[PDB]
């Protein structure tokens, strides 16, 4: 029903060890409080609906945060995954990353692949993978951006049933090999190797899980169970000079931040109306928000995954990072 | 000796330098090629013989309002590397301003100041003219700034800015550039002031019974503000208060930069033969919302501190007077905690009035400086017609099509309001 | 620097813009051979903007005229621009959409616009700040909907950072001149949304009352609709074109124009609107020019502001005016008229003021009124659009050219939802 | 010094070349008469160059007419170079070879070499310095291809450090005139990469589209695209006969035109290409000389640069310029379409400026591109030549002349070797 709001600080390294004596910008108090100041107006206090941290393992994250998810997908209604973040604090990090941790699109995998297992005697997994990619107000084929950007019809059926062009859709038996096509996407996808975070998402993501689930009885019904799951990749936020953008890579910056404002208008206006009587909420307004008219604001659930980068180098963009976060389910 | 660099990043900054050097050339004796026939040394530097030019630096993204100073009466005075143009206007955008566009001009700007720095000795502090709607005048002043306290630390520096009505209002997102600048102004400026065309509009319809008002006179008043500001260090005269003596008695507590000033006395060109304006008569008019600069009603808040710069043909003895009646109005409430908030500057060099506009020639004048309490009712103003706005964010992708953050504007809002509650504190 | 690359698309751009270039030229005292003979310094101040100085010191038109159908060239070339518009500027095939949006944007469209757009980059190369594109054009079919809108899309692509401007004819809603406009409207206005900066809404019908009532006209021609269109063009870009007492120019204004990147159809008027004869009983004050500017009859879209509320006007002046004058005016009018106005927007009506008047006028005042009254033409037009749609009527003359009724279904689709977005701001 | 000596081997070699000595007699102010009428010194400070002050002030072309058909040499001497070129110029058989290239190479053209290497040798000792040669001919066969041939050769062999630069009419991709120029083409280019040093590939197909569709002109004639090979010719050595800015003139050119020996041809252009009417609408300036001069359009051979990548481009300017307006130019383009050009070539482009513009213009540019796009002319040759070898078409009227299929297979095979090198460069 609700958007869910949850937040994992990452971690410091090297580049604050050497640093180090130096504070962190952070101060997490418990599962729902943050504390985040070093006096400018004074201790600024947050709370959301589930913290996470350095200290708590990223499969277990997943356990709580979208594990449940990938259930709602299966509860008559499809369910989505959307993330938040300052470019380099760790949005796709927390899909899996390194081949020894378990995170966002492992697992949702590997415990699909246990389920399915299981209720493969209920119902049939027709099940088809889609590799969207948003890049300068662009939409191409993530994993095969050969394909004209203009061949996709953003339209959904009047059954609400997602009705787009033949994008290069592939069926999973496994998740290392799907996970290769997210890598495979990510090598294809555009990125700027000038930028601090290197290999920064700089367009942003949409892996689209297609659930098309048969029943394994025969009745008078006879419906197929279509669902999906989709998980979202975003090219976080910068300044606006963002240290002497140039050209292109100040329209790029651009892009992802009308993209990322009109996703927070969209959310802001969900929630506003998610209590009110009404949901006008315009979806026309970026290609993102318009391939996302049910994945935000349709019959599902979602999340808001929320990286935060404690880095004292960082205080000011995790500060509007938490009141963004705080401000998308207020 | 004492010196100024005038920066005059609006052209509302602009063309109140048109009518600034065009006063400080009659002031001086300065021709418009430079020609004179001294302490001018503050504004003007010598270049050969007769040629005395202005120590002020121009910056537009948009050559036109250049053009008009390259192609106008002041052409022969101001030199190219003053004049500084652009390439791409700042869309009356702040994150154009500080950052699109104005990140390639700066630098321009940074070095042709240093330059008029190095050429001066006693560099007393930076005069900046601008808005707080502007694109240039909002957020290439934000950046300019920032970057005038890495150049030059403690270096005074002053902010004449044009404070958006609170009716007469031009564009649509005021709001939006005047709350992100005014923060930067708080972090940054040593003293800051504040001129509403609205009020300063219905004085001239009113006290100089002009029927058609426009910036040209508007600007003129401005002009006598901001001369008899620098008349002090400009002219010998009695009492010559400095840049840093004017924040002692200013400021007593470092966030306080509203100080008003109030010109007196506005009077026409006709009825001034019929004005009696005595030393206590033009102080009684100062004293009043009649001749305030600023839309407001100071009777509602408290002096926190109030300095009177007269000039002309003035007498201390005559002037005391005046301030003692003014201590017995209670129309005029202080704050308790500075009973002695009076501060008198006296300047012997009569009022000089240029030719091309009304406010008729007198041989006294004053300007109050008012940090009064009240002015926290005209900042909570624009910080409602913001929040109106940004409740919908409306036309929020302007700015952040430019890359601007949600925050930015969250954050300098948080700050104007403690601006505000700084106010409430010392009314206290 | 600002330079701004004009196209016509289609007959209907093309006669509209060769208005406007006569204007131009007119204000800017430069006469059919490209030679200047005026006598200010303004008149060539930003006369780059609009033209190439020719070896000759002729001023050449940076504009492009784009066309399917031989002969609409000679009907501008053929008058004083045979001297005025360069021949590489007179780009076109030999086929002909026939009122077709599909044909000019798909197939005869696509086969032209190759060569259109090797033009456009010559212009952006000899630009030396192009400040954007300007495209006049109409939503009634074939060159000026189907190749405007394949314009648009190309050259936004190339310029991301320098979107283009459009004067558009829109669908009249008694005074039809063919049967499908509202599929030709609605499969651009489809894309327009999508692809354009801002959008002016000209309608004949209105211009037909404003000719005829206002203006008290007898037979209002095209030249009398064009004349109205090229006096509303050149006040848009009189503040960039010439100075004033202060100066939020094209991009500046555009900041103050709309608070959303959809709803960007503007309405625009033109206050010094009346016979000669009744100007005898007309006083030259600013008083005048807005109750003129103001007056919801003097509209140039045959939408009636009043039904629907105001996100903003932008009153672009043109004269030595007074600002008191102007801004005492402007709230008045705010005030006693504030419940047109949208609430939660502080100020509605914007402040611009340029010193340069109209040739043949002491003073004008030029209306663009973004009001969500428009909301009825595109209402309208989607209603007659389902009319035949529901039916498939006309409808093979567009799967001919490879479409199909998704594409349809969803250019409805999407101007309903922009008719509600008008609905829930107003 | 650096005197030049001309030869015109075949019809067309006799055509361009009399219309090149037309082009440079004009712009030297010279005559028919060979009587000098100039105004200038420059005229005269390297006149010795191209021609022979004869007793009576008369100057006589360095220049050597060769050919195996009678009546050719009065196609030109009928004309004002009966007046203009010596008898002992006109050094011809009286056979034909039919548009064969071996009986104007083994045979025919083999009878007549002793008379004309002659008539070079004694050009040779006239001349104070000779730079070098210069042929002007055709690949379509007899004279012009194999007479050309033979002679490159043999004066080749005569002087090893004087190589011969060739301007060459190739072989059209749609515009035939034969149908054994795969043959005569073959041959003679099998031959041409061992022995000249630099070769202009001159397309009449490409040139009939300058001159209908660049030119505006309506029916194109021989003398229309010899006009525009003769500008090329006199652009190329206008640094050498005139005065610049700096100079690097036709061998410290030649050093900078190519990286190897065998990939020595080159695409030639012409700036300044315009209707008289379009001319009214151009500026004189060096960005409008570039954007003509760069434009794949313009290139007076049929391939398109733009498939292959530059080795380099030269690029000779005519008239006072300003370096930095030049060099500007250069660095623009080169960084703007830097994907053309070759990666590891720090400078891809050649600036020579000489302030000495063409006669009728005020400034001019000509195009010397080193593409491997040239590459797509031997492929589709190289393939006809496969289409009629394949069946031995036509292939009796050569082994006649005792040639034999060994010789064809080794042509055909060393064009195919180029083509791959231009294709390894690329
Ligand atoms: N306001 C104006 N409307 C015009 C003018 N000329 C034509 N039109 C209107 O535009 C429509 C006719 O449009 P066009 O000739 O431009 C169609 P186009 O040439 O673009 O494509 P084709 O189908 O190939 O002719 C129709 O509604 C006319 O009534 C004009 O000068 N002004
Ligand atoms: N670009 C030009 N091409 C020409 C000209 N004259 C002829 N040609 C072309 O050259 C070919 C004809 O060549 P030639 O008359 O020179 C053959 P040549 O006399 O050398 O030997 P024969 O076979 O003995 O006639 C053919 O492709 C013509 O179309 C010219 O003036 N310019
Ligand atoms: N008092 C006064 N106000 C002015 C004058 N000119 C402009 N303004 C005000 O200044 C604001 C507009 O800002 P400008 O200074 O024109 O803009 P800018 O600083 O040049 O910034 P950009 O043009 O956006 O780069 C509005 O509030 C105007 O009313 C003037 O001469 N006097
Ligand atoms: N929790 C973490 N532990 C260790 N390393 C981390 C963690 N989070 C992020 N990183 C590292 O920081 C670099 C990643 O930035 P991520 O890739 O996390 O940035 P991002 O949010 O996807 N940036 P952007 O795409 O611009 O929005 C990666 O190479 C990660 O290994
Ligand atoms: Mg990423
Ligand atoms: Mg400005
Ligand atoms: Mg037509
Ligand atoms: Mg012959």
């Amino acid at each position: 029903s609700s958007i869910v709001v949850a937040i994992r600080v990452r971690p410091f390294t090297s580049m604050e060890k050497t640093r180090l004596v130096i504070r962190k910008i952070v101060d997490c108090v418990d599962d729902r409080m943050l504390i985040f100041d070093p006096a400018h107006g004074g201790e600024i206090k947050f709370v959301f609906d589930k913290l996470f941290d350095e200290t708590s393992s990223q499969a277990r994250v997943y356990k709580e945060t979208t594990s449940p998810l990938l259930d709602s997908v299966l509860d008559g209604f499809n369910s989505t995954v959307f993330a938040y973040g300052a470019t380099g604090c760790g949005k796709t990090y927390t899909v899996s990353g390194t081949p020894s941790q378990p995170g966002i699109i492992f697992l949702a995998m590997e415990e699909l692949f246990n389920k399915i297992t299981d209720l493969k005697d209920e119902k049939d997994f027709e099940i088809s993978l889609s590799y969207l990619e948003i890049y300068n107000e662009r939409i191409r084929d993530l994993l095969k951006p050969e394909t004209p950007s203009k061949r996709l019809v953003i339209r959904e059926d009047t059954q609400n049933h997602i009705k787009v062009a033949n994008l290069s859709y592939h069926h999973p038996n496994t998740v290392e090999d799907v996970m290769d096509l997210v890598v495979q996407g990510n090598i294809n996808r555009t990125t700027s190797p000038t930028e601090a975070n290197e290999v920064s998402s700089r367009s942003h993501a949409v892996l689209q899980i297609h659930i098309m689930q048969t029943n394994k009885l025969v009745d008078l019904t006879s419906q197929h169970t279509f669902a999906t799951l989709s998980i979202i990749d975003l090219a976080g936020s910068e300044r606006a000079a963002a240290t002497r953008n140039r050209g292109i890579r100040l329209h790029e910056g651009a892009n992802i931040n009308r993209s990322l404002l009109a996703l927070g208008n969209c959310i802001n206006a969900l929630c506003l109306n998610d209590g009110s009587r009404s949901c006008h909420i315009p979806y026309r307004d970026s290609k993102l928000t318009r391939l996302l008219k049910f994945s935000l604001g349709g019959n599902c659930k979602t999340v808001m995954i929320v990286c935060i980068s404690p880095s004292s180098s960082h205080y000011d963009e995790t500060l509007n990072t938490l009141k963004y976060a705080n401000r998308a389910k207020e | 000796m004492r010196e100024c660099i005038s920066i005059h990043v609006g052209q509302a900054g602009v063309q109140i330098g048109n009518a600034c050097w065009e006063l400080y050339c009659l002031e001086h004796g300065i021709q418009p090629d430079g020609q004179m026939p001294d302490s001018f040394n503050t504004f003007f530097s010598e270049t050969g013989a007769g040629k005395h030019v202005p120590r002020a630096v121009f910056v537009d993204l948009e050559p036109t309002v250049i053009d008009e100073v390259r192609t106008g009466t002041y052409r022969q005075l101001f030199h190219p590397e003053q004049l500084i143009t652009g390439k791409e206007d700042a869309a009356n955008n702040y994150a154009r301003g500080h950052y699109t566009i104005g990140k390639e001009i700066i630098d321009l700007v940074l070095d042709r100041i240093r330059k008029l720095a190095d050429q001066c000795t006693g560099l007393q502090g930076f005069l900046v003219f601008h808005s707080f709607g502007g694109g240039t005048g909002s957020g290439f002043t934000s950046l300019l700034m920032e970057r005038l306290s890495v150049d030059y630390g403690k270096k005074s520096k002053l902010e004449f800015s044009i404070y958006p009505a609170p009716q007469v209002s031009t564009a649509v997102v005021e709001p939006y550039n005047s709350i992100l600048t005014t923060h930067t102004t708080l972090e940054h400026s040593d003293c800051a002031f504040m001129v509403d065309n609205e009020a300063i509009y219905d004085i001239c319809r009113r006290n100089l019974d002009i029927e058609r008002p426009t910036y040209t006179n508007l600007n003129r008043l401005i002009s006598q503000i901001v001369s008899s500001i620098t008349a002090s260090l400009r002219f010998d005269g009695a009492l010559n208060v400095d840049l840093t003596e004017f924040q002692t008695n200013l400021v007593p507590y470092p966030r306080i930069h509203f100080p008003l000033a109030t010109y007196a006395p506005v009077i026409s060109a006709e009825k001034a033969y019929h004005e009696q304006l005595s030393v206590a008569e033009i102080t009684n008019a100062c004293f009043e919302p009649a001749n305030q600069m600023v839309k407001c009603d100071p009777r509602h808040g408290k002096y926190m501190a109030c300095c009177l710069l007269y000039r002309g043909d003035v007498v201390p003895k005559d002037v005391n007077a005046a301030i003692a009646t003014i201590k017995t109005k209670r129309s005029i409430q202080f704050v308790d905690w500075c009973p002695t908030g009076f501060k008198v500057g006296i300047n012997y060099q009569p009022p000089t009035v240029v030719p091309g506009g009304d406010l008729a020639k007198v041989q006294r004048a004053v300007c109050m400086l008012s940090n009064t309490t009240a002015i926290a009712e005209a900042w909570a103003r624009l910080d409602h017609k913001f929040d109106l706005m940004y409740a919908k964010r409306a036309f929020v992708h302007w700015y952040v099509g430019e890359g601007m953050e949600e925050g930015e504007f969250s954050e300098a809002r948080e700050d104007m309001a403690a601006l505000e509650k700084d106010y409430e504190e010392v009314g206290v | 620097m600002r330079e701004i690359v004009h196209i016509q698309a289609g007959q209907c751009g093309n006669q509209i813009g060769a208005k406007f270039w006569e204007v131009i030229s007119d204000e800017h005292g430069i006469d059919p051979t490209g030679s200047y003979h005026g006598d200010s310094d303004l008149q060539l101040e930003r006369i780059n903007v609009y033209y190439n100085e020719a070896a000759g010191n002729k001023y050449v038109p940076r504009a492009i005229l784009v066309d399917l159908e031989p002969g609409t060239m000679d009907s501008v070339r053929s008058g004083p621009f045979g001297q005025i518009f360069r021949p590489d500027n007179f780009v076109f095939g030999q086929s002909g959409a026939g009122n077709n949006w599909a044909k000019g944007h798909y197939t005869e469209g696509a086969e032209l616009v190759d060569s259109v757009l090797d033009v456009v980059r010559k212009e952006s190369e000899s630009c030396d700040c192009l400040q954007g594109f300007q495209l006049t054009h109409s939503l009634g079919g074939g060159t000026g909907s189907g190749m405007g809108t394949l314009l648009i899309s190309k050259i936004r692509e190339e310029y991301p950072d320098r979107i283009m401007n459009t004067f558009s004819v829109v669908p009249s809603p008694k005074v039809s001149d063919t049967v499908v406009e509202p599929y030709n409207a609605t499969l651009s206005v489809h894309q327009l949304v999508e692809n354009t900066d801002e959008t002016y809404c000209i309608d004949n019908e209105a211009l037909y009352d404003i000719c005829f009532r206002t203006l008290k006209l007898t037979t209002p021609t095209y030249g009398d609709l064009n004349h109205l269109v090229s006096a509303t063009m050149s006040g848009v870009t009189t503040c960039l074109r010439f100075p004033g007492q202060l100066n939020a120019d094209l991009r500046k204004l555009a900041v103050n124009m709309v608070p959303f990147p959809r709803l960007h159809f503007f309405m625009p008027g033109f206050a010094p609107l009346t016979s000669r004869g009744s100007q005898q009983y007309r006083a030259l004050t600013v008083p005048e020019l807005t109750q003129q500017m103001f007056d919801a009859k003097n509209m140039m879209a045959a939408c009636d502001p009043r039904h629907g509320r105001y996100l903003t006007v932008a009153a672009v002046f043109r004269g030595r005016m007074s600002m008191k004058e102007v801004d005492e005016q402007m709230l008045n009018v705010q005030n006693k008229n504030s419940s047109y106005f949208v609430e939660w927007i502080p100020n509605n009506v914007k402040t611009a003021v340029c010193d340069i008047p109209p040739r043949g006028l002491k003073m004008s005042a030029t209306f663009i009124g973004n009001s969500t009254a428009i909301q009825e033409l595109f209402k309208r037009i989607s209603e007659q659009f389902t009319a035949m749609f529901r039916r498939k009527a006309f409808l093979h003359w567009y799967t001919g050219e490879g479409m199909d009724e998704m594409e349809f279904t969803e250019a409805e689709s999407n101007m309903n939802d922009l008719v509600s977005e008008y609905q829930q701001y107003q």
